[PDB]
Order: structure tokens, then sequence, then C-alpha cells
């Protein structure tokens, strides 16, 4: 009996992911075919699912967006593509998703979560943030002598 | 005499004394010294049962705060602190622990000032606590129940 | 506000910008000079000055434990506004 | 990230114990990751009176080491009374 139901829900796996094409899309992209309730979505396109039935660690997950900040992320993705508001919910540091509890807004907070900028020409180059200490004599211009 | 609540024997410096003691007290220096007070300047200040003893002692502490010359630390800072504490006490804005805190502050003021004004400001607080702690406790309880 | 030096380098809030005849600028080509656009020097300026109706006022920075240590500012000089030394918020007596 | 009954019997028999009762995967028994705010208590010295640091001082009541002999019948003594032999564990003496 459970064999038949087990064979069956493997078809709900392909039905949930928008048919066969989406099934191979998620299989080749996120390496999983499991379905889950759409907890939310961010402005960059990442979709955020949760399934409390899964054991602690895989109860929440992301399908990363195809495109972010002028970069194709269909095939290459990383953990820095998580916006700061949702990084709390994803890492099980809270049970309140940004959809229900949104983080407090302030002027200085960014509006475009840049990913790891290492490698790309938008890297970070250390430099001294202080001015000079010893000044020079700046000799006069009149020949005089 | 039944309507007498308290007697200040010799001015603000001398601690007050309750009616039970006032029944039989000679007015010499030694007799009042045995009565945990002083003859001072023989300034009899009688307060009847219709007197807010907390209010009167707080007014005395306010006088001492206004008259402190501010030279030494215990009188400059301590007396003002006692004034604030007694101002809260009059409205009962405190808890039972600050009564002992005020006693400790008064003891810290005593014997640590250049002149005797620090002791003359600490003594009224000590007398008021020693003879009317239940009054402060009950006023504080009334304020607590009202602020509910 | 962040502005551009004659060479082209953006000056930070600390007034830092490499000189034209400075080789160190080599590090920034094919990269960018990481600077913070939100200047604290400006951002604190437009914060309204609170009309406190008392001689002195206590500032904790807002949020209690979330803010700075609570300090008391004396608002007695009518020619200036008392400014907290921790967060920069100003206060002023109601026209004295 | 649930096994069928047929599989559970195979796992249980191959191991000889009820694995479903005690699993190494945490499903829902864990504490909720969001918790109510706590109110921490105070120590034994959060008193408003009789709290002078002279009594509570720990560092200032450490005297210098006490010398018992310097270079500038009497029964033999021991650093301490001898250890007492340990006893077998009544819970599980022999493993
Ligand atoms: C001696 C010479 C012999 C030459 C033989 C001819 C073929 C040799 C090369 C075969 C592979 C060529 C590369 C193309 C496939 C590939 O590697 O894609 C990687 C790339 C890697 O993409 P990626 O880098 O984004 O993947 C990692 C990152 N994540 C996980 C986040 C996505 O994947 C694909 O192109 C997807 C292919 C999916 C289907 C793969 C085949 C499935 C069926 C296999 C059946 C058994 C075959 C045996
Ligand atoms: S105790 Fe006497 S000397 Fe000290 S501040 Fe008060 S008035 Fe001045
Ligand atoms: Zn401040």
């Amino acid at each position: 009996m459970e064999l038949v139901q087990v064979l069956r829900r493997g078809l709900q796996q392909v039905s949930g992911h928008g048919g066969l094409r989406g099934y191979l899309r998620v299989l080749f992209r996120a390496n999983d075919v499991r379905v889950g309730t759409l907890v939310g979505e961010d402005k960059y396109g990442n979709k955020y699912y949760e399934d409390n039935k899964q054991f602690f660690g895989r109860h929440r997950w992301v399908i990363y967006t195809t495109e972010m900040n002028g970069r194709d992320t269909f095939w290459d993705v990383d953990g820095s593509m998580v916006p700061p508001e949702w990084h709390r919910w994803l890492h099980c540091m809270t049970d309140d998703p940004p959809t229900t509890k949104p983080p407090t807004a302030r002027k200085y907070i960014w509006t475009n979560h840049k990913f790891n900028v290492s490698g790309t020409p938008q890297q970070y180059v250390p430099y001294s943030t202080t001015r000079k200490k010893i000044q020079e004599w700046v000799p006069p211009s009149t020949p005089y002598k | 005499w039944d309507n007498l609540l308290a007697v200040i024997p010799g001015g603000s410096s001398t601690p007050l004394i309750p009616k039970s003691v006032c029944e039989t007290v000679l007015m010499d220096f030694d007799a009042l010294v045995q009565a945990q007070t002083g003859l001072g300047t023989a300034a009899v200040i009688v307060m009847d049962r219709s007197t807010d003893i907390v209010k009167a002692i707080a007014r005395l502490i306010e006088f001492y705060k206004h008259e402190s010359c501010g030279q030494c630390t215990p009188c400059r800072e301590g007396v003002d602190w006692m004034n604030k504490v007694m101002a809260r006490f009059v409205k009962g804005d405190a808890r039972p622990a600050e009564i002992d805190s005020l006693w400790e502050i008064s003891k810290q003021i005593e014997g640590h000032t250049i002149c005797a004004l620090g002791d003359g400001a600490a003594w009224p607080v000590q007398g008021l606590i020693r003879h009317f702690r239940p009054e402060l406790e009950e006023r504080m309880q009334q304020f607590a129940l009202q602020h509910q | 506000g962040v502005r551009t030096s004659p060479t082209g380098e953006k000056v930070t809030h600390t007034g830092q910008a490499y000189d034209d005849g400075d080789y160190r600028r080599v590090r920034f080509s094919d990269r960018q000079k990481e600077v913070n656009e939100n200047f604290a020097i400006d951002l604190i300026a437009e914060q309204p000055v609170s009309e406190v109706g008392s001689r002195v006022i206590s500032c904790d920075g807002g949020g209690g434990a979330l803010g700075h240590p609570r300090v008391y500012i004396n608002l007695d000089k009518e020619t200036k506004t008392g400014t907290c030394g921790y967060c920069g918020l100003q206060f002023r007596q109601p026209h004295h | 990230a649930s096994a069928t009954r047929v599989i559970q019997l195979l796992r249980n028999w191959a191991s000889g114990r009820d694995l479903q009762a005690k699993l190494q995967l945490r499903y829902q028994e864990i504490s909720k990751r969001t918790q109510p705010p706590p109110k921490l208590p105070v120590g034994p010295s959060h008193k408003l009176s009789n709290n002078y640091y002279c009594t509570r001082d720990g560092r200032r009541e450490a005297m210098p080491p006490s010398i018992v002999m310097s270079s500038q019948e009497k029964k033999a003594v021991t650093p301490a009374p001898p250890i007492k032999r340990w006893e077998l564990s009544k819970d599980q003496p022999y493993l």
C-alpha cells in the first residue's frame, strides 16, 4: 500500500514544480525536487519556501533568482544572494519572515543587497582614511638670490 | 497635650522627639542627650497631630540644602541628595529600602564635613526615621496602591 | 555630501583623497574607492532641535539599553543649543 | 529531508532496536527559534543599604603567603589524611 502512495507522490513532485520542465529546472538548479509552501519572495527574485515537516535544517530553503544586479545566476549561485532581512529567517535565527514581521526601516539602510563583490571590478581596496601628518615647506617662487 | 505629635527641642539641628518622650523630659543638655537629641538653642517647635511630619522635615532639609555653603563634598552633594530623597518621600514615590538608604546617607554625611552644618542636616533625617518609620512606610504603601 | 576631487577621486567624510601626483591611486584603477555616501556630518544636521521646556534634559539616544549612556545637558545659554556628546541631538529652551 | 512501514521494520531488525522512538534528526521537538524576552535576576549584592564594598571585597582580603620556617615525641605528620579506597558502583559494578 505505501509503495503505491510512494510512487504516487513522486508525481506530485513533478506536478508542483510547474510540470516536467520546471521539474528538471529545479532538479538541475537546486538539486532537489521537494515541494514546499511559498513563504515569500524578495525584490531580487529569490523564492523562499518552508516545510515544517522536514527535519531541523531543511525546513526552510531558497531557490535563488535567475538574475541579480546585472549577473546571470541561473547556473552559478552563492549564499551571499540572500537579502539581509531574510537572512535571519533562512538561517533559523527567527520564526518571523519579513512578510509577516518586516524589519524596521531607516534612511541609511541600503536598497540593493550587493552580493560578494570579490573578483568583480567592484572589489574593496584598503586605503588610509586619514589625512597627512607632516607638511612640507613649499619653497618660494621668487629667484631672489 | 494629647494633640501633640512631635517636638523639636532646640532648632533644626536638634533631632525631633515624639510625644511619649515629651511627656517627661528635662530641658538641660544632658537630659536631651539621653533622649537621642540635643538642647541646641532652646528653640521649641511643637507639631500637632494635624502636621505632616514628613513635609516639615523635608522643608527643614530644603532649608539646609539652600543654606549649604558647598565647600566640602558631604554637605554639598549629600544634603542635596537627602533633599531629593525626602521630596520623593513626602509623595511616597519610594520603596522601604530607601529608608535605610537615607539612614546610611545621613551617617555618611555625619562626622565627615568641615563644619557642623552637615551633622545639623543629617540629624533631622535620623530623628524622623527613628521615630516615624511606620508613617513613611504607610505613605509609601498608599502611593503604591493609588498608582495602580 | 560626497564630492569629487579634481583628480576624480571621491572624498570621504574624513576629507581623504589621494593627491594627483600620488602613486597610491594605482590601487583604485579597475576597482573603486570604497566610500560611504551617508555622511554622518550632514545626516545629523537636519535633525530638528527639540524645544525642551526644562533647564536641563536627559538624553539616552533612544531605546534605553539600545542607546548611549544617559547624560544630562544644561540648557541655560540662550546663544547656543545643548548638544548631546554621544549622538549629536540638539536641545533648546523654549525661547527662555 | 518519514520512512514507510516496510522500511522501518528492515531498519529496526537490521539494528535490533526501535530507531523511530529515538532518532538523530530533530523534527519538531526542538525549542522554538523565537523565544519570549527574558527577565534576568539580580545578584546577592543589589541592595540599597548595608552593601558596603569593604565587607564584599574579595581581592583585598588575600594576605601574603604565611611562612612556617625560614633560614634567617613529635609525631610524624602527613600532607592530608590518607585517601579512602573507592567502592564499587552499586548502579553497575561490572561492565
Ligand atoms: S558642611 Fe559646612 S563647610 Fe561643608 S559644604 Fe556644608 S556648609 Fe560648607
Ligand atoms: Zn544622545
